């Protein structure tokens, strides 16, 4: 924001990164004055976001989520501010916090495939049949996203979403086998 | 809820005190299978906005009525539907 020994603000440092099209002439936004307009405030500062406060900062976030609620254009109110929450909660995890679910079937709903579940911090390495142990074995930080129930593994040889480790199926020489199937060869019985 | 040394539910509790009108026969109602319907309720509640009320008069029962409240809702905007229920534990708290 110090072009040269000068305070830039927000727009004109966004003004400053644009970087345009050949044929296509942008014209920079009008800064507009304000609307002159706390549901975030009983979240952001409540129990279910406390395991993050400690780590990241929410002045900036409390902030946002007022932006977003007052510049959005439906009357979701409880609804239309899930953007603002999930960012900050992509930021806990970040920060290696470890947020807790927030969501609901009537606040901000996230729908997942087959069986799956959508949860704001679990491990990326999900466990498949090839790879049932790869969960124990991560090296990133806990994701927000769509996971397998637990005490199953995902099903990536039927694509038949998450099932449990005994009933996985077996893959040799490219033909998918299934729970009690046998192979033999010369010397050998599997 | 003891008619004779029985257990009386709400909804017949809350029948057994109808006092009709001399023509108007008002039905009672029917009971409705329950629809299944940490929140915004429990952040509300439980947050620093009511923290000497707290002391004084029990939450669960006023979340429990603002679970219900919710889940009635008539608009879409949930943070209507939770004045009622936010305004009445004022009121005890006071
Ligand atoms: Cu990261």
């Amino acid at each position: 924001l110090l072009s040269h020994n000068t305070k830039l603000t927000p727009m004109e440092f966004g003004n400053l990164q644009k970087m345009d099209d050949p044929t296509d002439q942008c014209q920079d936004p009008v800064p507009e004055p304000p609307r002159n307009c706390g549901i975030c405030e009983e979240l952001l500062h409540g129990q279910l976001f406390s395991g993050c406060v400690a780590l990241v900062d929410v002045g900036s976030y409390l902030e946002a989520c007022r932006q977003d609620l007052c510049f959005c254009e439906d009357t979701d109110l409880l609804s239309c501010v899930c953007h603002t929450l999930a960012e900050y909660s992509r930021q806990c995890t970040h920060a290696g916090g470890l947020p807790q679910d927030w969501r609901g079937p009537d606040f901000c709903p996230q729908k997942c495939p087959n069986n799956m579940q959508y949860h704001e911090c679990r491990s990326p390495c999900a466990d498949t049949c090839s790879n049932q142990e790869h969960s124990r074995a991560c090296e990133d930080h806990c994701v927000a996203g769509c996971f397998c129930p637990e005490g199953t593994v995902l099903d990536d040889i039927g694509q038949t979403g998450c099932v449990p480790v005994s009933k996985c199926a077996c893959v040799y020489n490219g033909a998918a086998y299934a729970p009690g199937a046998t192979y033999s060869t010369d010397c050998t019985n599997c | 809820l003891l008619s004779h040394n029985t257990k009386l539910t709400p909804m017949e509790f809350g029948n057994l005190q109808k006092m009709d009108d001399p023509t108007d026969q008002c039905q009672d109602p029917v009971p409705e299978p329950p629809r299944n319907c940490f929140g915004i309720c429990e952040e509300l509640l439980h947050g620093q906005l009511f923290s000497g009320c707290v002391a004084l008069v029990d939450v669960g029962s006023y979340l429990e009525a603002c679970r219900q409240d919710l889940c009635f809702c008539e608009d879409t905007d949930l943070l209507s539907c939770v004045c009622h229920t936010l305004a009445e534990y004022s009121r005890q708290c006071t």
